[PDB]
RNA sequence: ACCUCGGGUGGGCACUCUAAGGAGACUGCCGGUGACAAACCGGAGGAAGGUGGGGAUGACGUCAAGUCAUCAUGGCCCUUACGGCCAGGGCUACACACGUGCUACAAUGGUCGGUACAAAGGGUUGCCAAGCCGCGAGGUGGAGCUAAUCCCAUAAAACCGAUCGUAGUCCGGAUCGCAGUCUGCAACUCGACUGCGUGAAGUCGGAAUCGCUAGUAAUCGUGAAUCAGAAUGUCACGGUG
């Protein structure tokens, strides 16, 4: 494994003016339906500048923090042991593990009127109520019995 | 004038071949323009009895290639033609 | 299927040997091997031996059966 | 004169772009830019090498593409108009070079390959 | 007894007509168009006079009740005559010329 | 076979023999400005001739193999005499290509 | 300039395009690093930067791997038939089990009404237009055409407005009844499509298990070969990404 990876960029919002939300765009959309996505994404924006009078960039700029996770396990096996491991989540990491969590707990939602499934996530984790915010805790309650394989056989 | 064969290193050596050889007798003849070619793909199995994944992909190509004259005044092409035919040239006539 | 510009469908050998076998009435099956011709009107209740494949069959003829041809009632495969 | 010929190729399309000096008549194969481009974000992407390049008033702009898909024209366009930009001087080219603008992307379709169902899609074994 | 059967009620009437068995989709269209009745508002929201027409519609297609015994008989000239398309029709063989070997399970079940 | 070459070269004959009075029996039954009596002895003459005339009868073989699956049309060879022929540049402007 | 407002026309050789012939990229140059030696890590310029992307090209050999049914051949048998000829039938049968492949299971959807942009290819034993009659598949009709001209030939997804309120359903379309057209001497076993009616299983699918590193997976169409007729497969070209 020689190390290869470059790094591509896509940062693109014209109508809003943003480049979290762009990144964002792209975890909703399946097999390239880029315009069905946009006006879903931009129709559960609405609805929380119709909810709340703050910016509604500002409340998803609260929820991804809310969501996005600290440590988490790392299932090393020693070879004759399976062992798992609590590690830290590198900061660039974490920025998609909140947004991969939060659209797949939205198609769960079971609602109506799709936009009001992604509509209602974003407001709850402003609080912490929300279904990826009880997923994140219980991930960071799962470090602590593992945190005593943390530096041995690790 | 129009011109049909299966390789450029005949009918594109073969234009100079009447461009030089008409426009010597007097009459105007314009640079020749090409046309789109023709390309046709022939994918044939290549096992006797079957294993089907192996293939073998050919292409058969045909050159256009068209003239233009000005001032027709010069038959001269027209017993120079068993000349200018060498070996798989075809020359359908378009006297403009 | 067989559009009805060519309307009908019956066989030339098949018509001599029935339209004239009308005229001695039945006394006799058909013995014939054809199957692609439909039944008429004009032989509603003889006496036909299509041919199975490696035998002939009988076949009455009734009233009801103009329309299907002589292959719905000869048989092909077994399957006991 | 001033008139300014500007082509720019992206995704097997082709758009031959005009610029003469003008105030900001924006039309595209005799359509508006608003009217040619039916609901997308790249209605603003055709405006961002002009708007950074502090022209975005200044110019008459007719351009004609051909070919392409929806929003591969509107590639052809901001790489079209950008090597419109450029016959001025180089006072704009470290602004333009450094923007990622001025490079045709050569990412063009790969072709189906025998034994494949797709360019890399395998049937499954077991 | 409603229109031959009941009717479910608010929905629009090309659909509420469907179910009324011996009509499908296209003729449902037809039969709006013929009379005047709007689709585009519901059954509630009709008179109770214009339904005769509708009604009158009822009694010139057919009626599920004598549609199944008709389309039995049908089926049962096929089989008394013992012809090849109701010798497996008897028996729960695909009809149509499908393929018998394999995957014809819609006839035979699980 | 060599026996099975042989019967389907005379099919070849019936066929270009009879070939223009099929032509004008199917002629005069697909126009609809015909009468059905001119249709229908019209319907006696196709079925009394022998039945190796139509083209549906005919089975394009390959010239030189005989093998019928893996015929061209732009080529008169089957699939695999095509490749050993062209492998000694006898078929004039094929090549390989990409 | 012209126009009837269609490059329609005169015209022009600027262009796009087409296809011939060329240049361009070599760790070349800057810095660091190594024995300063191969090379390596950064840098400038540049359409392209470190074999730019793809394709054809598979060494000595292996598995007595496969094929005597493509063809060629040693031997062995048949030669009043194990060879020829012609009808019908058959390979498409059918409690079951396994392999690949397509649709679906819905609201990032379903219908209806408008409206926007492709490449690539076939066609004088053919394509088969306009008009024309048909609920529709089509029927007339015969142009234009030996092809950057004529026809195949309308790309679909996207967008816009409407209804649909997540219900085994304006979901899904299997089955099946009835009625039609097309090819062919002939649609019974055994063809493809069209109309009308009926409407199933199916509410994301165990243990397990496979494909893929970028114009890629995923999703939407188009064409060709074989071919009287008949593609969910094979090969091939593009959209959105």
């Amino acid at each position: 494994r020689r190390r290869v990876a470059a790094k591509r960029e896509v940062l693109a919002d014209p109508k809003y003016g943003s480049q979290i939300l762009a990144k964002f765009m792209n975890h909703v959309m399946e097999s390239g339906k880029k315009a069905v996505a946009e006006r879903i994404v931009y129709g559960a924006l609405d609805k929380v500048k119709e909810r709340g009078k703050a910016d509604p960039l500002e409340t998803f700029e609260k929820a991804l923090d809310a969501i996005a996770p600290l440590v988490e396990v790392k299932s090393r096996r020693v070879g004759g042991a399976t062992y798992q491991v609590p590690v830290e989540v590198r900061p660039s990491r974490r920025n998609a593990l909140a947004m991969r969590w939060l659209v797949d707990f939205a198609r769960k939602r079971g609602e109506k009127s799709m936009a009001l499934r992604l509509a209602g996530e974003l407001l709850d984790a402003a609080e912490g109520k929300g279904a990826a915010v009880k997923k994140r805790e219980d991930v960071h309650r799962m470090a602590e019995a593992n945190k005593a394989f943390s530096h041995y056989r690790f | 004038i129009r011109l049909k064969a299966f390789d450029h290193r005949l009918i594109d050596q073969s234009t100079q071949e009447i461009v030089e050889t008409a426009k010597r007798t007097g009459a105007q003849v314009r640079g020749p323009i090409p046309l789109p070619t023709r390309k046709e793909r022939f994918t044939v199995l290549i096992s006797p009895h079957v294993n089907k994944d192996a293939r073998d992909q050919y292409e058969i190509r045909t050159h256009k290639r068209v003239l233009d004259i000005v001032q027709p005044t010069d038959k001269t092409v027209d017993a120079l033609m068993k000349l200018d035919l060498a070996a798989g040239v075809e020359v359908q006539i378009s006297l403009g | 299927p067989r559009s009805l510009k060519k309307g009908p469908f019956i066989d030339l050998h098949l018509l001599k040997k029935v339209e004239v076998a009308v005229e001695k009435n039945d006394r006799k099956p058909i013995k014939t091997w054809s199957r692609r011709s439909m039944i008429l009107p004009h032989m509603v209740g003889l006496t036909i031996a299509v041919h199975n494949g490696r035998q002939h069959v009988p076949v009455l003829v009734n009233e009801d059966m103009v329309g299907h041809k002589l292959g719905e009632f000869a048989a092909t495969r077994t399957y006991r | 004169a001033t008139q300014n010929y500007g082509t720019g190729r992206r995704k097997t399309a082709t758009a031959r772009v005009f610029l003469r000096p003008g105030t900001g008549k924006i039309s595209i194969n005799n359509r508006g830019l608003d009217q040619f481009f039916g609901r997308e974000t790249a209605r603003m992407v055709v405006r961002q090498p002009l708007e950074l390049t502090e022209t975005v008033e200044k110019f008459d702009i007719f351009v004609t593409v051909v070919g392409g898909g929806v929003s591969g024209q509107a590639g052809a366009i901001r790489h079209g108009i950008t090597r419109a930009l450029i016959e001025y001087d180089e006072t704009l080219r470290s602004s333009l070079r450094k923007a990622g603008y001025v490079t045709r992307d050569a990412r063009e379709v790969e072709r189906k390959k025998v034994g494949l169902r797709k360019a890399r899609k395998r049937p499954q074994y077991s | 007894r409603i229109a031959g059967v009941n009717i479910p009620d608010n929905k629009h009437t090309v659909i509420s007509l469907t179910y009324i068995y011996g009509v499908g989709r296209t003729t449902a269209q037809s039969i709006c168009a013929a009379t005047g009745v709007n689709p585009a508002a519901k059954i509630k929201d009709l008179s109770d006079e214009q339904i005769d027409q509708l009604r009158n519609e009822v009694a010139k297609i057919t009626t599920e009740g004598d549609l199944r015994r008709e389309i039995n008989m049908n089926i049962k000239r096929l089989m008394d005559l013992g012809c090849y398309r109701g010798l497996r029709h008897r028996r729960g063989l695909p009809v149509r010329g499908q393929r018998t070997k394999t995957n014809a399970r819609t006839r035979k079940g699980p | 076979k060599e026996s099975m070459k042989n019967r389907e070269l005379k099919r070849q004959l019936t066929v270009a023999k009879y070939a223009k009075k099929r032509a004008e029996l199917k002629a005069i039954i697909a126009n609809p400005n015909s009468s059905a009596e001119e249709r229908w002895n019209a319907q006696v003459a196709l079925q009394k001739q022998p039945r190796d005339a139509s083209a549906s009868r005919l089975r394009n073989r390959c010239r030189l193999t005989g093998r019928p699956h893996g015929f061209y049309r732009k080529f008169g060879l089957s699939r695999n005499k095509l490749r050993e022929a062209a492998m000694r540049g006898d078929v004039p402007g094929l090549v390989k290509a990409s």
